[PDB]
DNA sequence: AGGTAGTCACAGCTGATTGCGCTGAGGATTAGACGTGCGATATCTATGCCA
DNA sequence: TGGCATAGATATCGCACGTCTATTATCCTCAGCGCAATCAGCTGTGACTACCT
């Protein structure tokens, strides 16, 4: 996404505490609509290349 | 405004940072965006830049711009860029305001006064014959794994940990300081240098006697914090950083009590190959330091070395270990 | 036949190269509740005191 | 004969003594940038030779 430039943000689901500390827990990346299946075909695109690389 | 210890910009009198952290070209995170709006907005009363010798990189120029400042100082231990990049910086921050007369402040004893000098390796044949055999950059593995400079760290490390001295060897070759560090079993610092683990090793030469012998890569100008030590030895330099190794040699050794009547209390080892063109560095080199008055008396031969047995005293281990040498080209 | 411009063979200047450092995203990681144990404490009534 | 104090008998509520899972923002790693002595190619200069006079 930031290599295409696209504004993804993380999904902050809940909270986890292994120490301590409640750090957030996020569950995926919050995009735009606009551009879910451009980003999914990026995806597989660099699916496939970094498993051939 | 680091990236591990993050704080509120607001109502911050002093922010203190790092060039990297203002000179990243590249997208920042969210809150560091933030804080660069903030520092950008604020104006700045006061600036202080150290290492002023690294400001001249543009990079590094380009972070004068970016940070508007009415009085910004700078300071550090040298001032001699090997690129002659300083007669911008005359006018990137201003003119030398001050600089004191290192031995006058070793008279006075503020600073330690140094023991310099400068110890030749004789080369083994086999190894010297393969030296003038290459002509490449690639020359640089075999004269700084010299099985005599082998021999006499080894030497002057066993008798300045029998005197009980701070022992740091740097090493700016990364396959040379493992393998010295690693013969020799003691701890070494490179590269990866997980922060943790090179406190803990730093706090164990400061304060676990048994371990007094700590091998140092490059990172060990700047990129963290010497403990003041007595006995520094330079095996590998960049080679023809005069100021690089002289600013070193300065952060390594500090003032120490109990020896300030005496001239030397501070100890300085250089190990140069011989007939080598490290020789030609060397020279090169401590021409910095000798602007400042420091001798450097050439030790060919040491002492003592005859009796205590070290390391590689038969040619038929050193041929191993120009196999190994050889081996990564 | 005569000399200086075109052509080829070497020199200075500078950019690319090769060791090495640093951030940003990414995947790993005991304080009110709920009871009881112990301890101070309200609590109910036999019953014989002598007027 | 009868009014009721005075203590025997008994729980009773409060103070104090055990566990328990979370009324909410961490710790290492790899990829992306940077810095300083070779080395090589662009460009300048001299040596050798063509052409107009």
């Amino acid at each position: 996404a930031r290599k295409l430039d696209i504004d993804c943000v993380q999904a902050i689901t809940g909270f986890d505490f292994h120490g301590g500390y409640s750090h957030p827990v996020t569950d995926g990346y919050i995009v735009c609509e606009e551009f879910k299946d451009v980003l999914l075909t990026a995806w597989e695109n660099e699916q496939a290349v970094i498993e051939r690389k | 405004f680091t990236s591990d210890a993050k704080d509120k910009p607001i109502g911050c009198s002093v922010a203190i940072s790092t060039y990297s952290m203002l000179g990243h070209t590249t997208k920042r995170s969210w809150e560091a965006e933030r804080v660069m709006e903030w520092l950008k907005t604020q104006e700045w009363g006061l600036m202080i830049l150290d290492e002023v010798h690294t400001i001249p990189a543009k990079m590094f120029r380009r972070v004068l711009t970016i940070v508007q400042a009415h009085c910004k100082l700078g300071l550090t231990a040298t001032l001699v860029r090997e690129d002659d990049k300083i007669v911008d910086l005359n006018f990137l921050i201003g003119p030398k305001l001050y600089e004191a007369n290192w031995m006058e402040l070793q008279n006075n004893g503020y600073i330690a006064k140094v023991q310099c000098a400068e110890v030749w390796c004789p080369m083994s044949p086999e190894f010297y014959r393969e030296y003038v055999a290459i002509k490449t950059k690639k020359r640089i593995l075999l004269y700084t794994m010299n099985p005599n400079k082998f021999r006499a760290c080894q030497f002057l490390i066993k008798f300045h940990e029998r005197r009980n001295d701070k022992i740091i060897v740097f090493a700016d070759n990364v396959f040379a300081l493992k393998e010295y560090a690693i013969r020799l079993n003691k701890p070494y610092i490179y590269g990866p240098t997980s922060q943790g683990e090179r406190m803990q090793i730093l706090q164990n030469f400061k304060h676990n006697p048994k371990i007094n012998t700590i091998f140092i890569s490059k990172v060990g100008d700047t990129s963290f914090d010497l403990p003041e030590a007595n006995v520094l030895i330079q095996i590998s330099s960049h080679g023809g950083s005069r100021r690089q190794e002289a600013q070193r040699l300065g952060r390594v050794l500090r003032a120490k009590k109990g020896m300030v009547a005496e001239e030397y209390n501070a100890f300085f080892y250089s190990l140069v190959s011989q007939d080598t063109q490290e020789m030609a560095y060397s020279t090169k080199r401590q021409r910095f330091l000798v602007d400042q008055g420091y001798s450097f008396k050439v030790i060919t031969k040491l002492a003592g070395m005859e009796e205590e047995d070290l390391a590689f005293s038969t040619k038929e281990e050193q041929q191993q270990l120009l196999q190994k040498v050889l081996a990564a080209t």
